[PDB]
């Protein structure tokens, strides 16, 4: 039941930070077990909240775009290249921790930088030094969405449409609504 | 002919908006012929999305209301995607961006990307087995966050 939730977790997590809300997908029998694409969900975001950062051949100049950053500010981030596979996760600064994290499942996350803003380990995987980095096809490149509530809206109804319907129904219900789906359940939370 | 053309707007999910000579009685899957010159992506790959609906491909522009200076929103077909890790005998692990139907050369190409390492020089195991270069990712049932093993020859 629901192996494929990464998308509900990364979208549950971005409510709980900026929302101060837990959401529930309340879903039957039936549904898209499947791997979701959020890129569509942010398709009528600002074009301030979309950026894209072509960075990650070196070490150095990720640190400086992620030192950048607004540490209270979520951002959904997509890695990979512009042509091909593409993998979204949620950028936080976990305070506890002191650095950047991605969490891309319950299962799968990291630590992207340590307390002096410095890549771990896990955060020099981001790098892809032997290829080019830049906005044409085939090119690494990070994409950066605000987790604003429009967008944390947009992808949380996006998932939920593709999910009990398919992708085009989605779409289309994306333009038309601007409010959480009635079925996604939210209870406050502390923040 | 001799009405001209009219200028239209693709805007895309990276925040980019690309311009395309067009006229009112163009159809949808023109425009997409347009695009494919312009970016380099087919026509069924694509969906145009405007005032909240996908268009059609037998409707025209006029029929849309699409006027001159109005914004598409350019949309892919969805892919499936996934992370998969890839360690090495020096405890490194490599984190790689793919699709099930990956071949094994293809996600050779990706380690290369990071590692610099020919694919040639290069084996993966998974459960205990080596990969052959031209089966797929779903052939080995790897799945999202599975985790291979890269060996050096
Ligand atoms: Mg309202
Ligand atoms: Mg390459």
């Amino acid at each position: 039941f629901l192996n494929q939730n990464c998308a509900e977790m990364m979208i549950k997590k971005a409510a709980q930070l900026i929302l101060g809300s837990d959401l529930d997908f309340e879903y039957t029998r039936g549904i898209q077990d499947i791997q979701v694409d959020l890129g569509p969900a942010f398709m009528f975001s600002p074009d301030e909240e979309k950026t894209l950062w072509v960075s990650g051949k070196n070490q150095e100049t990720l640190e400086k775009d992620l030192a950048t950053l607004n540490k209270s500010s979520v951002y959904f981030f997509r890695t990979g290249t512009q042509g091909g596979a593409g993998h979204w996760q949620v950028l936080y600064y976990e305070a506890a921790k002191s650095g950047w994290v991605s969490y891309s499942s319950q299962s799968n996350h990291f630590q992207v930088t340590d307390s002096n803003g410095k890549l771990t380990a896990s955060g020099k995987g981001l790098l892809v030094p032997h290829a080019n980095w830049g906005k044409e096809n085939g090119n690494y490149a990070f994409l950066l969405v605000n987790a604003s509530a429009e967008n944390i809206i947009h992808a949380a109804n996006f998932v939920y449409i593709l999910r009990t319907q398919n992708e085009v129904a989605a779409i289309e219900y994306c333009a038309l609504n601007h409010e959480f789906h009635p079925e996604i359940k939210r209870t406050a939370r502390a923040k | 002919g001799p009405l001209g053309s009219m200028q239209i707007f693709v805007k895309t999910l990276t925040g980019k908006t690309i311009t395309l000579e067009v006229e009112p009685s163009d159809t949808i899957e023109n425009v997409k012929a347009k695009i494919q010159d312009k970016e380099g992506i087919p026509p069924d790959q694509q969906r145009l999305i405007f005032a909240g609906k996908q268009l059609e491909d037998g409707r025209t522009l006029s029929d849309y209301n699409i006027q001159k200076e109005s914004t598409l929103h350019l949309v892919l077909r969805l892919r499936s995607s996934m992370q998969i890790f890839v360690k090495t005998l020096t405890g490194k692990t490599i984190t790689l961006e793919v699709e099930p139907s990956d071949t094994i050369e293809n996600v050779k190409a990706k380690i290369q990307d990071k590692e610099g390492i020919p694919p040639d020089q290069q084996r993966l195991i998974f459960a205990g087995k080596q990969l052959e270069d031209g089966r797929t990712l779903s052939d080995y049932n790897i799945q999202k966050e599975s985790t291979l093993h890269l060996v050096l020859r």
